[PDB]
């Protein structure tokens, strides 16, 4: 459909500073970027948008009390330093499915020292040598990894 | 001597093949570098071999 | 938004005027199309000369205003000038230019962020393109060629449509906004129309253009040329650059297109059916529309149905012609006895009646026409031009290039007009067992014949020889025929000519619609006969692939899966409009009243008994969790429902629910058990076999209302309900009315209730409660 009809369907009647929730997978975005979103969103607490043909997130307005995403089955590539500003106070991320060639683009996501858990499955990134490691020592803050912590300890449900 | 060479047009669609014997008959086409590496030895040349 | 406000200020400033008034008051709309032509009218007889004598004029092109200003187009760039204010006497709103300034546009113009698009648009001409790519080019030879005319086709095309499907089409795919009621087409056809929609969405383009271009993509090009050769759509393309009359330029294309792969795969199914509507005694005609109706098959991704592509093809084979007769198809004026073809040039007759003796005395009635007519005849690669008179074959040409072909074609010939002693006094061999009557249903004495020659070439030989043998005359000696079909000899069969080059073959514009018997048998307006079933190979065993038979008889599965079968479509009819139907639960969020659904009741038993407890929690887990929120993905509840019958219960669910019968579904992939794609969203594959999902709800997937039409139908109007648009559409309550705005000056009153019931069967029953 599109993310405008999607969005304005979600909000039934309810104004856009009251909701907590938000999801807006299987969809479409031209150019793959967005649209529809500002800073009014302040009490947003979540968000999801799964495979809507996005490329960058350049248009992502601010959101503070934002503290868990997700952009799978997109082909975003080199956005990630954008995430800070906008999204300082992110706790869960989650970009399995996208185009992510090297550890260089991860780095940014060290400023977010509020970030616990990461997921990165299906990327090239992965088919390195030594990435889980050197990931971590890159993040120290990370401490999740797909799922799975150092010593591959299974996460709890929620 | 070996097999003996071979000819072709330029879209290669055609291909001929001759033998040794008569390479001495079809000197005036074959490239300089095996040109000049047969005349000097025709004269050892009988029919197919090389004395 | 304010260029709404213009158009509306606009249109009450043209009001005020009288004359524009009363146009736009009285008639109706399609007069719009009439005032189309009066305006803009003008022409010239030779344009190349006018168009020497512009150009070399100063600004001989017009253009627009305002979208140069906005393009920041300027005048005078390096004292070379591209355009000056005036004003055209007919647009009024354009200005005169040079074509300097589009040289400057397509170098220091405005830059469009994608332009890929334009290969959807023109995706023929990339084919056309891309096929010759792929070609390995050969040797060129000079020589003669045997260059036959015919009718054919020029442009390699999937899924060939007639005009009234394609005109929705265009709209349903650029104009959806003024889009008329929905069509059989597109209710049938919807992935099709969800593809060509997804790309042409969201993009800046002339659509007009566009819907040009889509005609041309659904037009095969059928022209009457020379030909030499086989015969594909992937070599009539480009005829012109692999042979004239005089040479050839030899090349390989053999693999590209996979066109007759489908006409082949379409008339072995033909053949197939036929032959089992013929295992009937006295209703072959209605097993075979049912068979018909029962049956679909894939084109590349897409399911079509089967009398679909049949009314949409041309291939004149003795059993494609059947299936059209029974759907009351129309088709052309070709004939068909055996494996040879046929058409009338001229000429006329009627049937007359006459006996043979078999053997010793044994009267059997064989009829023939009593006039003068002319034939063309086409077998394989062999052509011929004969006449028949009163029960003889008058005279004969031929044009082949073959012996063998052409006795045999000679042999058909000789038989289709029952020339010859045999005919007055047939063979000891045959017999009446041989006669007729596999089972009861009877056989002239023609194909007897017939299959008596297929038999043996001895039987063919004694055939010629019936026919007057002579001695060479001097001169004749080339256009002379022996026995084993030479070119010359020294003594040669009566009143035959040959010759080297093809005949042409005749053509007409012509329509026909004809009927058959409860014998198979078609009949045009007289005693002809046009196909049968006895022109056919015998029989043959064939694996068909990407097919649907969904019939019991013809069918090979076992009760089991069928039972499963069987189930999910019950389950899927209970997909309809009114309460006590899962879209209206769904919508209350009643997830419980699911479980007690006497559907899944009867399904229940199929479910392993020793783990159905588990099984049952985990499918009413999932509903709830879809339900509760309005995320769902209609194609899973339908395939978990089943096991939501029975109680919870505790333990390990490994991710996979089994049946009784070692078959299992997993929720979330497919499967061999149950598949689909978000592609075609209107089907769903159990064992293979294919379901049609109605269109009464749209999941997160579908994104237009093309997924409720099934759900809405007519009412009578009431002027008290609201007018609505097409979005807002989905939120009206099963049952209500609504007042709507249709394609183009037309409004009327909608309710949201179906209707499954078809026309068919109600016209056919009660007719035949007429026949007593």
């Amino acid at each position: 459909m599109d993310m405008k009809k999607r969005i304005h369907l979600e909000l039934r009647n309810r104004t856009p500073s009251d909701v907590k929730e938000l999801v807006l997978d299987n969809c479409r975005s031209y150019e793959g970027k967005i649209e529809g979103l500002t800073d009014e969103f302040e009490e947003l607490e979540f968000l999801s948008t799964i495979n809507v043909g996005l490329a960058s997130v350049a248009n992502l307005p601010k959101l503070n009390k934002l503290k868990k995403l997700e952009l799978s089955d997109n082909r975003v590539s080199g956005g990630l330093e954008v995430l800070a500003e906008k999204c300082p106070n992110l706790t869960h991320l989650n970009l399995s499915g996208n185009k992510i060639k090297d550890l260089g683009t991860i780095e940014p996501l060290k400023k977010l020292e509020n970030l616990k858990s990461l997921d990165l499955f299906n990327c090239e990134v992965t088919n390195l040598n030594d990435y889980r490691e050197n990931v971590f020592k890159l993040l120290p803050q990370l401490t999740y990894l797909d799922g799975y912590d150092r010593d591959d300890k299974e996460a709890p449900d929620s | 001597l070996g097999q003996g060479i071979r000819l072709s047009n330029k879209r290669k669609t055609k291909e001929v093949i001759i033998k040794a014997e008569k390479m001495g008959k079809y000197k005036n086409l074959m490239r300089e570098e095996y040109k000049n590496l047969f005349e000097p030895l025709e004269k050892y040349i009988q029919k197919d071999v090389c004395f | 938004m304010s260029l709404l406000l213009t158009i509306a200020k606009e249109y009450k400033r043209l009001c005020q005027d009288a004359k524009a008034a009363q146009m736009m008051t009285v008639g109706t709309v399609s007069n719009y199309t009439t005032f189309k032509k009066w305006t803009t009218s003008r022409k010239e007889k030779n344009p190349s000369l006018r168009m020497r004598w512009a150009m070399s004029s100063k600004f001989p092109i017009i253009a627009n205003k305002r979208m140069l200003e906005e393009a920041q187009i300027p005048k005078e760039h390096n004292n070379v000038a591209l355009w000056e204010d005036t004003e055209d006497v007919s647009k009024r709103d354009h200005v005169l230019a040079s074509a300097s300034c589009i040289n400057y546009w397509n170098f220091c113009g405005p830059c469009v962020n994608n332009s890929e698009v334009i290969k959807e648009v023109y995706k023929s001409r990339f084919g056309r393109l891309e096929r010759r790519k792929e070609i390995m080019w050969k040797e060129l030879r000079f020589t003669l060629v045997d260059r036959q005319r015919r009718r054919v086709d020029t442009q390699p095309v999937e899924q060939r449509l007639r005009t009234g499907e394609i005109k929705d089409l265009q709209m349903w795919t650029l104009f959806e906004d003024e889009a008329p009621l929905a069509s059989k087409f597109i209710l049938d056809n919807y992935g099709l129309v969800k593809e060509m929609r997804s790309k042409f969405a969201n993009k800046p383009l002339n659509k007009e253009v566009v819907a040009h271009m889509l005609e041309k993509q659904f037009n095969p090009e059928s022209r009457f040329l020379p030909v030499f050769g086989a015969i594909r759509p992937e070599r009539m393309e480009l005829i012109h650059a692999l042979g004239g009359e005089t040479w050839i330029q030899e090349a390989n294309t053999a693999g590209i297109s996979n066109v007759d792969q489908r006409k082949n795969d379409i008339r072995a199914v033909c053949r197939k059916v036929c032959l089992a509507a013929n295992a009937s005694i006295m209703n072959a005609k209605s097993k075979l529309v049912e068979y018909i109706k029962s049956t679909s098959m894939r084109i590349g991704e897409t399911e079509r149905k089967l009398e679909e592509l049949i009314l949409e093809t041309d291939d004149v084979s003795p059993e494609v012609t059947l299936c059209k007769s029974a759907l009351g198809g129309q088709l052309g004026k070709t004939l068909s006895f055996g494996p040879m073809l046929l058409k009338k040039i001229s000429g006329s007759g009627v049937k007359v009646k006459d006996t043979v003796y078999i053997q010793g005395v044994r009267a059997v009635q064989f009829e023939y026409w009593s006039e003068q007519e002319e034939f063309y005849g086409e077998y394989k690669s062999a052509t011929a031009l004969f006449s028949r008179k009163e029960r003889s074959l008058e005279w004969i040409t031929i044009g082949g290039g073959i012996n063998e072909d052409r006795k045999r074609l000679l042999a058909m010939c000789m038989i289709f007009c029952r020339d010859g002693d045999y005919f007055k006094d047939a063979p000891a061999t045959i017999t009446m067992a041989d006669l007729s009557t596999k089972l009861g249903r009877e056989i002239p004495y023609q194909y007897v014949m017939m299959n008596w020659i297929q038999k043996s070439e001895d039987n063919l030989e004694a055939l010629l020889y019936s026919r007057g043998i002579v001695e060479t005359n001097p001169g004749k000696m080339g256009s002379s025929m022996g026995i084993d079909g030479s070119k010359r000899a020294i003594k040669s069969l009566r009143a035959v000519t040959i010759q080297s080059g093809k005949i042409d073959m005749p053509e007409s514009k012509e329509k026909i619609h004809l009927e058959l018997s409860d014998n198979l048998e078609a009949f045009d307006s007289s005693g002809r006969i046009v196909a049968t079933i006895l022109d056919l190979p015998s029989d043959k065993k064939v694996t068909f692939q990407d097919v649907s038979f969904q019939h019991p008889d013809l069918a090979v599965l076992r009760d089991e899966k069928t039972a499963i079968t069987k189930g999910y479509e019950a389950l899927i009819k209970r997909l309809g409009t009114g309460d006590n139907d899962i879209p209206s639960l769904i919508a209350k969020k009643d997830y419980l009243s699911l479980y007690n659904l006497p559907e899944v009741k009867l399904m229940a038993p199929l479910i392993r008994p020793n783990r159905k407890g588990v099984y049952s929690r985990v499918a009413r887990k999932l509903v709830s969790t879809q339900v509760t929120t309005g995320h769902y993905s209609l194609h899973e509840l339908i395939k978990v429902l089943p096991f939501t019958y029975f109680a919870p219960k505790q333990g390990m669910f490994e991710g996979r629910l089994f049946f009784s019968n070692d078959s299992f579904v997993e929720p979330g992939v497919n499967n061999n058990v149950f598949s689909w794609s978000k592609a075609d969203s209107s089907k769903i594959y159990c064992h293979g076999i294919a379901i049609r999902v109605p269109l009464v709800v749209g999941d997160e997937h579908m994104d237009t209302s093309l997924a409720l039409l099934e759900g809405f139908s007519v009412c009578e109007n009431d002027p008290r309900a609201p007018m609505v648009t097409r979005q807002d559409l989905i939120d009206v309550g099963f049952g209500q009315k609504v007042r709507l705005f249709v394609g183009q000056g037309s409004v009327r009153t909608f309710k949201r209730t179906a209707s499954q019931r078809a026309a068919s069967s109600d016209v056919n029953k009660n007719v035949k409660k007429i026949k007593m």
